[PDB]
């Protein structure tokens, strides 16, 4: 019913909490000292206490993860109503900020390479049987060639949706959701029971691949309802209008495929990305 | 097309109350009640206004651009559009201060009343058409968000449109949108194609049937639910709107002019859908315009003022 910090393989003596790093829908994310570290404080009341036990076992699952392209999960302590998830701190800025920086060139080769790193990390997580469930550019960090995935798995326990008969959509969320998921959304749909899958994670990567070249999300113009219907019936943009080649547009065509089984696994996707010019 | 004496008066009477303040800031206001939008008391000047606060965290340079876009509201003024007093920024919230409408929105009045009768809905149709015509002809702007919650009423008996999309940056600067179970978006807009005021006309038509029958009409009720009156995912509704035939009014209890009016508004092909000028000439509104209805009296007696 509780998670202590000496359960963990990282020897932990003291933990200093510093300044807030940023605003976020799921908990607060502070700077910390252990080396310096990143601490995410979340609060759960205690209701659905069988969900926290399920959460506990998924966290202990995280304990067995270690991979150069995956943020280092270092520990978690749960003293309800208060929870804390402690991961390594990522130097640099988020990929979202990088691609939206005019003063940073993103040649085709660089984008191939960034994508390949994300694919390696996600292939690792899949192999361990772990779905990210919220792959996006704000959850990937890039510091001069070092690419790390962040906040995998959190979305399940998150509760970021919570008005009366009206579901909260954040700006970038919809365009990362595969059609299977979009067709499910409803004002009382909940993250715990949404049909996430390995294929949905591949779809989200596909969105990131569009974002890498357009330097903006797909369906930027359009409102949420338009996006729900267009993505549900399978309508998807291409990159020709900025002059990108067939090779790197087939990537989207494969990753965004309407039928889940047509989407590659991450290992096959790694192959496909190796073969660009 | 638009002219009147008593209508000219209150605009200017507003434009006298206009100058009764020059600048606005948070401490000028005392919270009167909750309608997020608040009824507020202004102290520099005795006017009671509605102050809406939009929570936004963005850098000053964008905020100053936002204010220049919202300043256009000082330029648009019409007897069918809620008057605007000013917009300021303070402590993470943009304030939009406008005329307080003592009847609230048409959704909440509909909530109180059982159904709204045809004759009021005729006057509502004219006011919406002429308000939308004004923005097209004078400002080259579409509303983009016509629905019952954005049509306001008062005890003097005026009905005016609000919450339209004047600021492209404010729309984009908002982090998160709220999509629920009722949608008033036109088919063409849902498919991401080119759209015009025709989409506003669809929204008006669908809003009118909802208020006339007392229920959001997609999906249509079954036979036995229409008798009693007299679990669906968001994508199912939207695809229903795009592919199934539009809602229609029951053919017993409403005039042919009213049924034809909504039908012309809800034609799915926007090229065939009625335009503002054709609506102005439809039998239903010309008939409605020449009618003696105490709208204030209807409102006050059903709501309780
Ligand atoms: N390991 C980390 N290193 C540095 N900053 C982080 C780390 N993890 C999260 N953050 C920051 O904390 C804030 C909260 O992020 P998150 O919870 O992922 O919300 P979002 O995905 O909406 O940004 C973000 O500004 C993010 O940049
Ligand atoms: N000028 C106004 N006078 C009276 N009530 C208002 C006014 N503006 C907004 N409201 C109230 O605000 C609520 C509508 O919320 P709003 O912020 O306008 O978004 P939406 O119209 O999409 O719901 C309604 O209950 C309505 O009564
Ligand atoms: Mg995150």
């Amino acid at each position: 019913t509780s998670i202590f910090l000496q359960e963990w393989d990282i020897p932990f003596e003291q933990l200093e909490i510093g300044e807030l790093i940023g605003k976020g829908r799921f908990g607060q994310v502070y700077h910390g000292r252990w080396g310096e570290v990143a601490i995410r404080l979340i609060d759960i009341e205690r209701d659905n206490e069988d969900q926290l036990k399920a959460f506990k076992r998924e966290v202990m699952a995280y304990r067995q993860t270690r991979h150069e392209n995956v943020v280092l999960f270092m520990g978690a302590c749960m003293s309800p109503p208060h929870l804390a998830i402690i991961t390594s701190l990522c130097k640099g800025r988020t990929l979202y900020s990088v691609v939206r920086d005019a003063k940073i060139v993103l040649d085709v080769n660089k984008t191939r390479q960034i994508a390949q790193e994300i694919v390696k990390g996600m292939g690792y997580l899949h192999a361990k049987g772990i779905l990210h469930k919220d792959l996006k550019s704000k959850n990937v960090f890039y510091d001069n060639g070092k690419v790390v995935i962040t906040d995998f798995g959190l979305f399940s326990i998150s509760g970021v949706l919570q008005r009366e008969d009206k579901l909260r959509i954040q700006n970038g969320w919809l365009c990362h959701l595969a059609p299977e998921i979009i067709r499910q959304l409803s004002p009382d749909t909940e993250e715990d029971k949404l049909p996430f899958s390995k294929h949905s994670d591949v779809f989200a990567l596909g969105t990131i691949w569009y974002e890498l070249h357009a330097r903006e999300w797909p369906f930027k113009t359009q409102p949420a309802e338009a996006i729900i219907w267009q993505m549900g019936t399978g309508m998807k943009p291409n990159l020709s209008q900025i002059g990108m080649g067939k090779e790197i547009s087939d990537i989207l065509l494969f990753c965004w495929a309407f039928e889940q089984e047509e989407r590659p696994t991450f290992t096959k996707l790694m192959d496909m990305l190796e073969k660009l010019p | 097309l638009e002219l009147d004496e008593q209508q000219r008066k209150r605009l200017e009477a507003f434009l006298t109350q206009k100058q009764k303040v020059g600048e606005l800031k948070d401490d000028d206001f005392e919270k009167i009640s909750e309608l997020v939008v608040f009824k507020v008391s202004h102290k520099p000047s005795g006017l009671v206004m509605a102050r809406k606060l939009i929570h936004l965290e963005i850098k000053p340079a964008i905020r100053n651009q936002i204010i220049r876009e919202l300043q256009v509201l000082h330029e648009c003024n019409s007897p069918y559009i809620v008057g605007f007093y000013g917009a300021f920024y303070s402590d993470g919230e943009i304030s939009i201060c406008m005329e307080h409408m003592d009847g609230g929105s048409l959704d909440q009045v509909l909530k109180k009343a059982g159904r709204i009768p045809e004759q009021i809905l005729g006057k509502v149709s004219i006011a919406v058409i002429k308000g939308l015509t004004y923005l097209r002809e004078k400002h080259k702007i579409m509303h983009r968000d016509v629905k019952p919650s954005n049509i306001l009423v008062n005890s003097r008996g005026e009905i005016k449109l609000c919450d339209f999309g004047v600021s492209g940056q404010l729309i984009d600067s908002m982090a998160n949108s709220f999509v629920g179970t009722r949608s008033y978006m036109s088919p063409e807009r849902l498919q991401g194609t080119h759209y015009s005021v025709q989409s506003d006309i669809w929204s008006m038509g669908l809003s009118l049937v909802e208020m006339a029958v007392g229920r959001y009409p997609i999906p249509p009720p079954d036979a036995k639910e229409l008798e009693l009156m007299f679990p669906m995912a968001i994508f199912e509704l939207l695809d229903y709107i795009v592919n199934e035939p539009p809602p229609k009014l029951p053919s017993a209890v409403f005039s042919l002019e009213f049924q034809d009016f909504v039908n012309k508004c809800l034609i799915k092909n926007p090229a065939e859908r009625a335009d503002l000028k054709q609506l102005m000439v439809h039998a239903f509104i010309k008939r409605s315009d020449a009618e003696e209805v105490d709208f204030a009296g209807w409102l006050c007696s059903t709501i309780g003022l």
